[PDB]
C-alpha cells in the first residue's frame, strides 16, 4: 500500500488473471484482451523466494540441554530452571511476532511497488501518445490494433511513428 | 477512436488473513504456515540412535537391576525413559539424582570394564531376597555386596590406578541397614564409614542404621554416589563395613547424546527432530508442540500459528 | 522523507491547518482558500492507530519469578542468578530501542507516502488542465472558482468542461 | 489569469524529538511515551490478594512466632515482607532457607491440619523465656518441643501416613544445645540423632551441643528442615532427642502466588502490576521502575524514555 | 530497488563519476559532459552514516559474569550455566543477523530513492520544455549550451524563457 | 537539434556481497565488517589493572602458598590465571571452590589486617616439610597450624568482634590426618570437631582420619572454609583439635573485578576489551573471538562475518 498502486489507483485485482500476477487489459478495433506481464511478475516472486530461502529449512540443533518439567518441588534452582527457559521461549515468541508482522508489511508495499513501476515503465514508452486516466488505464490516442498492444508490452513500441496522429487527436476541439 | 490499456494485478477468490505493522487484519492471496503444531505421534528411530528404557530408567540400567540386563554396554544418541517403568531391586536414593543421571545421558554410553579388585578379607558376591534375577536372590550386576568372612571385616584399603587416556566413572554405594542386629549380621562390628578419595577429592559417607517405611517390603536403604577419575590419577577405597563396592567402572565420554521423558511409541521412520509427543517436521522456523526438543528443531514459541504472506494484498472485485 | 514529499518538494507544513494532516490550499478568482482531505489524513492516522494496537496495554502476566536483590555474598549460584536477569534485561532493552527506531522511520516514511499519494491523484485528475510547479502546487490554465475548486477537491471534477480553454492557455506564445 | 491549487500538509508550534534508523534527532508533530518511569508509591490492594507481613517474615509466620498469630491459615496471591521486620521467639536458622521461603510463597496459603501424632514417653509443649506468648513462655505455635518424662527419653518412632488426595508439608527441627549440662537437663542422654524419612527420602540430622554468640541472650539454636509426603507415602520421625517435631503439616498448592521485598504502603485502590516501589499503570509495553515485578506489567528496559511518533514529521514555516 | 530507479530505469551505473554519487550527463552543441549533484549525494550519505552512529562504537560494560568453560562434569548446575550462555549467544546472533539483513535492505532502498527524487525534481524543472525518454534521459526541446545545463544542475532554470522555442519543436511534424 | 540530459548514480569495479532480506548475495559499492574476529594475541595493561597470577591460582594467594607472597595485599580488577600454576604447599581441597573464588575475584582485593586471637592453651605457627619457604619448612601464610603445648589441647572457645563499617571475610581450615598416630602426634586427642559460627550462621566440620592418595608425598589434607562476618556481629571458633586458624579477615569490597583463565601475555598497550585470547578493538558491535569478555566489549555472536552496506547496489556498464 505505501506506492498507492494496489488498493489505490488500481480499484481491485482480476480474478481471471491465472497466469501472472500483474498483467495488461486492452480494448482496441479488434477487440478486448488480456496478457501477463512474466518480468512484473517474477520479480516479485523471487523476492519471497528470498524471504522463504532464509526461514524454511533453516533449523538449528540443539542436544542435551537443561530439565523443563518437574515432578517434586524444590525451591530456588528450579525456580532459576524455570524463568530462564520461560525467558527464552518469551524473547524467541517476540522475536517471531515482529518477523511476521515486517515481513508482511514489507510483502505487501513490495508487490505494490512492482505494479507501480510496471505503470511507471508504461507511461514513459506511450510518451506523448496517451493520457493517465488515474485508475491504472492509459487512453491511447492512436489507432492500436493487437500488434501495436503487443509491441507495447513486449517493450518494443516506436512512439514516433504514432506521434503525428496522437498528438493531432489529443489537441483537438 | 483510438484504444485502452490498463494495468492490473491479481486477485483471489479465497483469500488469507495475515499480520502486519499497520493492521492485525489484512487479506492476502497466499500465505505459508512458521509454527508447526502437530506430530504423528511417534518417535521416529532414525537418524538417531534411540534407546527405548522400556520399564527402566537409565540409572537402573546403569547400576544393573536385572530387568535391565538387555541394556549392558549400549549407547545411545536418545534415551527414551518411560512413565510406566519402575525399579525392582535393593531400595536405593541417589543424593543429586538429577546430576548422575544427567551426566550419564550426556556421555551416552553404559560401556563398562570390570577390574580386578583386592577384596581378600570378606565375602564377595552378596545377595538378596528384593533382586530376583532368575528366581534366584541377586545384586546390581555393576555393584558388589561385600559382607563378612568368618565373622571378621577387616579394615579396607584398596587402590585402583588410571593408568589410561580417558576419564573412568566409578559408581558405588553405602548401605543403610534396617536394625542394630543386621548390621553385626553383615558386617561383624558396629556402622562403618566409608571414604573414597583421589588426588583430587574425597567422599566419606556415614552409615545410618534405622527403619525406613518398606519398599517392596523392605526398610533398609542403599545411598549411591559417584566419583570421577581421571589419568594419572588413582581411586581409593577406605571402609570398615557398610560398602557396596564396584566391580569395575564406565567410560564417559562427551557427545550429541542425551535423554527424554516421553510415552509416544518408537516407529520405523526418518526425522530429524524429536519431542516427547512425538518426531516433528523441521521445514519450518517456529513450533508450538513442546519445549523440550532434541536434534535439528523449530524453535519453541508460544503462538500457534503465524501466517506469512508469500502473496500480494488481495483486493476482489 | 523516502517518497521525497514532506521535507522534500514540499517545503514546509502549514501551522495553520488544524482540521486534517494534509490539505488542499487555493488561489481563484474568488480569493485564497484552505481545507483539509480527510480520507489522507484518516489513512494516516488509521495506519498510527495500527502500531499503537500492537503496543499499547498488551503486556503479560509473570508471578512468582527468582530473586534479583540479594544481601549477602553467596557466589555461584548468585552469579548466574544476577547473569541471567542481566541477559534478560539487555536483550528487551535491545528489542525496545530497535522497535522504536524501525516504527519512527516507518511512521515517518509512511506519512510522506500518504502525502505523496494525494499529490499524485490530484495530478491525474487535472489531466491537461494544469502544470506541476515543482513545490506541491499546480497552475490550473483555466477559470477555476470556489466550486470548481471544491470539484477537484471532491474527485468530481470534470476535466473534459475545460479542456479546449486549458490547453490554449497553456500552449499560447 | 486562472487558478493555483496547492497541496501540504499540517504543521506545529510544539514539536517532540524522536529517534530513527537513520537519525538520532528528528522533529515530529506529536509522539507517546512507551516507558511507564513513575508510580504513585502504594501497593494497590487489589486485584490481587495481598498479604502485608508487617512485623513478620513469611518463615516466621510458617513457624508461629507469637507475633504471627494473626497470619494463622491465611492465604495471599502476592505475600509483602517488611525491612523492619524481625524474629522475636527461639533464635532459629534454616538451612536452604531461601528454597523454603520461595516454596511457600508460591504455594501461597498457610493452612495447616493438626494431626494426633503418638508421642507417648515424653513431655509435650516444652517452652521457654525468649519465646513469650500474653507474657507467659511459649514456642512455636506449630512446633512442638519435647522433653523427658521422668528423666527418660525413650527411643522415638513415629509414623503418620499421607492418605488424602494431596501433597502434606511438614515443619520440622534440632535443638542444639548450649551446653552439656542442658543436653542431660532436657533429653536425659548425650546428643541424639533425627531421622525423618518416607518411601522416596531420608534427612538424618546430627545435633552440636556448643555456645554460639547470644541472639535476644540465647546461645542455643534450632535448625529447621522440611519434608514434603506425597498420596500413599508415609511420614516417618526417628530420634534419641533433640527433636522439635511438628503438630501437622500445611496445604502445598500451586498457582498464582508469590512474594516480594518492599517497603510501599498498601493503598484502597486496583492496579494489576505490582512492584517494590509501588503499583504501576500498564497501559505501556515497557518501564524502569523496577525489575522485580509481579501481575500484568510492562516488561523492564534499562532507557528511562522511549518515543514513538504518533504524527508526521514537523517542518515548520 | 524498491523505487525502480537503480537497477530498474537506469541502466547502469557510471564507473567515471568518482566525485559524487548520483550526478548528471548532458549532450548539447558545446559537447559532452558530467558533473555531480552534492545535495542528492549528502543525503544519501548522512542516513548512511546515522546508521554507522547506531551501530559503531556503542559498546556496553560487563564485568564478573559466570564461568563458560568447564575442566570437570558436574551435571545440573554446569548444564543451566551452559544453557543460559548457548540461549544469551543464539539470541544475539539472531539480533546481528536481522539487523544487518534489515538495514541492508533498506540502504539499497534509500539509496534507490535518493536517485528517484533527484529524477523527479529535474522533471519538474523542466516543465513542457522535455520528455521522458524512459532510462532516465531527458530530451530537451531547444538550445542548451553548457550554462543553460549549468542552470537546470543548479536549479536556477527559467522554463518561460525557452517555453516557446520548445513547444515548436515539440509539436511540430 | 536540442540537448540530451541524463540522471545517474556511480559504480565500482570492487563490489562487496551483502546479505538482504529478499536476497542473499547482493553486490553494494561499499561495506564495513561488524564482526570483530582477531586479536594481537596480548593482553593490554591499560585501562584495566591487570594482576597477572603467574605460578599461582587467585586461591593460593589468598591463602599464602609461599610462591605467592609477591600478592599479599594487591588489587586487581582483572586477575588473570595461568593453566601452568601449580599448588606447592600443603595438599588442600575447598568445597565450593569455585565459589570462594568467584566472590574474591569479584570482591578484587587481598587486603589482610591481622588480629591477636586469644590462643592460650596450644602451640601456634605449626610447620611442614611439603611447605617450604627459603629452605626452611613453613606453612600457609595467612592461617595457623595450632598443635599441642605439653601433650595437652584444651576446649578452644575464641572470640573476635566485628566492631569495624565493613564486612570481613575470614579464612579457616580442618587437617585430616593420615593416620591415628598423627592426630595424637599433633592434637593429644581423639579427633575433634570444629564449629565456627555467628549470630547468624554456624558451620560445624568433622576431620576424618584417613589415607588419601600422595599428592607431593603428603597422605593428608586441609579441607578450607571461610565465613563472612558483618558489622556488630562476632566470629566463634569452638574446637577440641584439628584447627586451621585465621591469622586474621581479609576485606571484601564490590566493584568491576572479576577474574579469567588465559595464556595470553601482558602488553604495554591500552585496550577497553579483554579476551583470553587477547585484547580486541571494540569499534565494531559484535565478535566472534571469545564468549569470555572483561571490560567494553563487542557482543560474542556465532557469525565470523557480518557486511553492512555502506553503499548504494552496485550495477556495473
Ligand atoms: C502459496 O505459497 C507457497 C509458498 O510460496 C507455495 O508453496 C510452495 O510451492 C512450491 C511449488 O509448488 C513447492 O515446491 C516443491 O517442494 C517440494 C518439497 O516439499 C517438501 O519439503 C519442503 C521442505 O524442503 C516442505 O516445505 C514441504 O511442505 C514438503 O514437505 C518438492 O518435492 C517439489 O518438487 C517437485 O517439483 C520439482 C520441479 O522442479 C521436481 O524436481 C520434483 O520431482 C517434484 O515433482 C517442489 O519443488 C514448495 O514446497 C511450497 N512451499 C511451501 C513452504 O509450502 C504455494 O505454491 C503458493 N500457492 C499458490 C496457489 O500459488
Ligand atoms: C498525540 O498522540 C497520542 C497517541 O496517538 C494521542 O493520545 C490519544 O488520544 C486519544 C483521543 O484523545 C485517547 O483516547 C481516550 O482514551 C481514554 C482512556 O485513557 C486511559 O487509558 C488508556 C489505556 O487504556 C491510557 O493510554 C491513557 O493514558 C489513560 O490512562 C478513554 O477513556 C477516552 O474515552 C473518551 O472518549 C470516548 C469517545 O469515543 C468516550 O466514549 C468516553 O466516554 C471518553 O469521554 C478516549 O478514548 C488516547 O488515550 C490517547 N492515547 C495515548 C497513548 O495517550 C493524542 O491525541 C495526540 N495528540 C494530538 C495533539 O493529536
Ligand atoms: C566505505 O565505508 C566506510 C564506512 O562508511 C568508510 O570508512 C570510514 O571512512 C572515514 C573517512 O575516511 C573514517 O573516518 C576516520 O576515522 C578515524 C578513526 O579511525 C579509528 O577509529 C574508529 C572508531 O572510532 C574505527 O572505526 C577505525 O577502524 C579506526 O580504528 C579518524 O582518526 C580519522 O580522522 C582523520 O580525519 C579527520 C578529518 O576530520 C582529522 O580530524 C584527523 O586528524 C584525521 O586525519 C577519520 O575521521 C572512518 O574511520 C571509516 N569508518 C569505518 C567504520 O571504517 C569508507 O571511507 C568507505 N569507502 C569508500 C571507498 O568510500
Ligand atoms: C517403626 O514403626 C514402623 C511402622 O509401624 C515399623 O514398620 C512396620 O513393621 C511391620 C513389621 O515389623 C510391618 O508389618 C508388615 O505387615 C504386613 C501385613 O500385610 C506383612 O506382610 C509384612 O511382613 C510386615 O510384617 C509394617 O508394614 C511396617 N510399616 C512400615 C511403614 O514400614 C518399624 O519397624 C518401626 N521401627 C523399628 C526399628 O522397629
Ligand atoms: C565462649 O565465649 C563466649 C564469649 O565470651 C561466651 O559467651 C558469653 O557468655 C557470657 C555469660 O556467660 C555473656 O555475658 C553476658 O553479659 C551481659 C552483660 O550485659 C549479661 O546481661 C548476660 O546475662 C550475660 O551474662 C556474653 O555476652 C557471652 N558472649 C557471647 C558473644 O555469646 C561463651 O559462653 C563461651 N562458651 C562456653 C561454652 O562457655
Ligand atoms: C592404603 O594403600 C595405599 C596404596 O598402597 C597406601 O599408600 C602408599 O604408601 C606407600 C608408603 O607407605 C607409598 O610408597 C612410596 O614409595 C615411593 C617410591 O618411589 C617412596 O618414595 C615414598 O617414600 C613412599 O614410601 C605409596 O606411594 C602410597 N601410595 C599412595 C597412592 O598413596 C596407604 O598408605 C594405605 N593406607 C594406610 C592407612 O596404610
Ligand atoms: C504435547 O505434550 C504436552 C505434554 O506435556 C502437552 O502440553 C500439556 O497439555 C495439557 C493438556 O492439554 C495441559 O494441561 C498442560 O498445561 C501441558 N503441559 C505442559 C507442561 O505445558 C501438549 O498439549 C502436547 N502438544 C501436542 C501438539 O500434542
Ligand atoms: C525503585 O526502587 C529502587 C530500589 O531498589 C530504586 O533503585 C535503586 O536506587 C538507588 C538510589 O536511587 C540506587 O543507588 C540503586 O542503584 C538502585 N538499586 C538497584 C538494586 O538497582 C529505583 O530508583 C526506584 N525507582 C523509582 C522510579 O522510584
Ligand atoms: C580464541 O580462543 C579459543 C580457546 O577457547 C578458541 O576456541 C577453541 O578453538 C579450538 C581450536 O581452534 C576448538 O577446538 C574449540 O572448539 C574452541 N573452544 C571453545 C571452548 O569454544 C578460538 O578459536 C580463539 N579465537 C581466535 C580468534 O583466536
Ligand atoms: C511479443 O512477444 C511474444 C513472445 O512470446 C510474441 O508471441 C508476440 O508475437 C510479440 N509481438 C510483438 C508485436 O512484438
Ligand atoms: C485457494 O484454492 C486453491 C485451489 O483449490 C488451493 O490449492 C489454494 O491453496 C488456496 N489458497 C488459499 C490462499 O487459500
Ligand atoms: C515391563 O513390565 C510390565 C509389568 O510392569 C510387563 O507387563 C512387561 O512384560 C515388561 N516388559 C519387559 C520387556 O520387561
Ligand atoms: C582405612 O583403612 C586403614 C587400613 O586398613 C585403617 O587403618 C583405617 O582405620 C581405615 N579407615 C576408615 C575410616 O575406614
Ligand atoms: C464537496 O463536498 C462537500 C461535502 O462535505 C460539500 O460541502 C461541497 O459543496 C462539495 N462541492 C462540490 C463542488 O462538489
Ligand atoms: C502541543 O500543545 C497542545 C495544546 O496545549 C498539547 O495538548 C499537545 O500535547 C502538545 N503537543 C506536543 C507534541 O508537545
Ligand atoms: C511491630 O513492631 C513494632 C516494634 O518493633 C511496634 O512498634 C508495632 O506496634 C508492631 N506492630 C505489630 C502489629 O505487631
Ligand atoms: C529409631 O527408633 C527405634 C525404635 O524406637 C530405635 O531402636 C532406634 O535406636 C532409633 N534410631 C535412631 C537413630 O534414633
Ligand atoms: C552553477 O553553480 C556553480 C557553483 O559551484 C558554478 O560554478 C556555476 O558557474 C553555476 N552556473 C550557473 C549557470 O548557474
Ligand atoms: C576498492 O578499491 C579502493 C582503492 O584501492 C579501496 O581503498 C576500497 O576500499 C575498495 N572498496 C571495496 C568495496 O572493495
Ligand atoms: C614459575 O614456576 C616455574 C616452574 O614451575 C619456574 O620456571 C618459574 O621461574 C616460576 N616463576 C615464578 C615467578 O615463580
Ligand atoms: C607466629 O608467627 C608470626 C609470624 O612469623 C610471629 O611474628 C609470631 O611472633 C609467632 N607467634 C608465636 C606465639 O610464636
Ligand atoms: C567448645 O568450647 C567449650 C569451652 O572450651 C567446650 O566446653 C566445648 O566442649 C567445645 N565444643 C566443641 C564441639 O569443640
Amino acid at each position: 500500500g505505501i506506492f498507492g498502486a494496489i488498493a489505490g489507483f488500481i480499484e481491485n485485482g482480476w480474478e481471471g488473471m491465472v497466469d501472472g500476477w500483474y498483467g495488461f487489459r486492452h480494448q482496441n478495433s479488434e477487440g478486448i484482451g488480456q496478457a501477463a506481464d512474466l518480468k512484473s511478475t517474477q520479480a516479485a516472486i523471487d523476492q519471497i523466494n528470498g524471504k522463504l530461502n532464509r526461514l524454511i529449512g533453516k533449523t538449528n540443533e540443539k542436544f542435551h540441554q537443561i530439565e523443563k518439567e518437574f515432578s517434586e518441588v524444590e525451591g530456588r534452582i528450579q525456580d532459576l530452571e524455570k524463568y530462564v527457559e520461560d525467558t527464552k521461549i518469551d524473547l524467541w515468541s517476540y522475536n517471531a511476532e515482529l518477523l511476521v508482522a515486517l515481513e508482511n508489511q514489507h510483502t505487501i508495499d513490495l508487490t505494490d511497488s512492482e505494479m507501480n513501476k510496471l505503470f511507471e515503465k508504461t507511461k514513459k514508452q506511450l510518451r506523448e501518445n496517451a493520457e493517465d486516466m488515474g485508475n491504472g488505464c492509459f487512453k491511447i490516442y492512436h489507432k492500436c490494433d493487437n500488434a501495436c498492444i503487443g509491441s507495447i508490452r513486449n517493450g518494443t513500441y516506436d512512439h514516433d511513428v504514432y506521434r503525428d496522429e496522437a498528438l493531432n487527436n489529443r489537441f483537438q476541439i | 477512436p483510438g484504444a485502452t490499456l490498463c494495468l492490473g494485478h491479481h486477485a483471489v477468490p479465497n483469500g488469507t488473513i495475515v499480520k502486519t505493522i499497520t493492521n492485525d487484519q489484512i487479506e492476502v492471496t497466499n500465505a505459508t504456515e512458521l509454527v508447526q503444531s502437530s506430530s504423528t505421534g511417534e518417535i521416529c528411530d532414525s537418524p538417531h540412535q534411540i534407546l527405548d528404557g522400556e520399564n527402566c530408567t537409565l540409572i537402573d540400567a546403569l547400576l544393573g537391576d536385572p530387568q535391565c540386563d538387555g541394556f549392558q554396554n549400549k549407547k545411545w544418541d536418545l534415551f527414551v525413559e518411560r512413565s510406566k517403568a519402575y525399579s525392582n531391586c535393593y531400595p536405593y536414593d541417589v543424593p543429586d539424582y538429577a546430576s548422575l543421571r544427567s551426566l550419564v545421558a550426556s556421555s551416552g554410553t553404559l560401556e563398562f570394564n570390570n577390574e580386578s579388585f583386592n577384596w581378600t578379607g570378606v565375602t564377595q558376591n552378596g545377595t538378596s531376597s528384593a533382586c530376583i534375577r532368575r528366581s534366584n536372590n541377586s545384586f546390581f550386576s555393576r555393584l558388589n555386596w561385600l559382607t563378612h568372612l568368618k565373622f571378621k571385616y577387616p579394615a579396607l584399603n584398596v587402590t585402583m590406578p588410571n593408568n589410561e587416556k580417558f576419564d573412568k566413572l566409578y559408581i558405588w554405594g553405602v548401605h543403610h541397614p534396617g536394625t542394630d542386629n543386621d548390621q553385626i549380621f553383615l558386617y561383624a562390628q558396629a556402622s562403618g564409614r566409608i571414604t573414597v578419595s583421589t588426588k583430587r577429592s574425597q567422599q566419606t559417607v556415614i552409615p545410618n542404621i534405622g527403619s525406613r517405611p518398606r519398599v517392596r517390603n523392605i526398610p533398609s536403604r542403599i545411598s549411591i554416589y559417584w566419583t570421577i577419575v581421571k589419568p594419572g590419577d588413582i581411586l581409593l577405597i577406605n571402609s570398615t563395613g557398610n560398602l557396596i563396592a564396584p566391580r569395575g567402572y564406565f567410560k564417559i565420554r562427551s557427545g550429541k547424546s542425551s535423554i527424554m521423558r516421553s510415552d509416544a511409541p518408537i516407529g520405523k521412520c526418518n526425522s530429524e527432530c524429536i519431542t516427547p509427543n512425538g518426531s516433528i517436521p523441521n521445514d519450518k522456523p517456529f513450533q508450538n508442540v513442546n519445549r523440550i526438543t532434541y536434534g535439528a528443531c523449530p524453535r519453541y514459541v508460544k503462538q500457534n500459528t503465524l501466517k506469512l504472506a508469500t502473496g500480494m494484498r488481495n483486493v476482489p472485485e
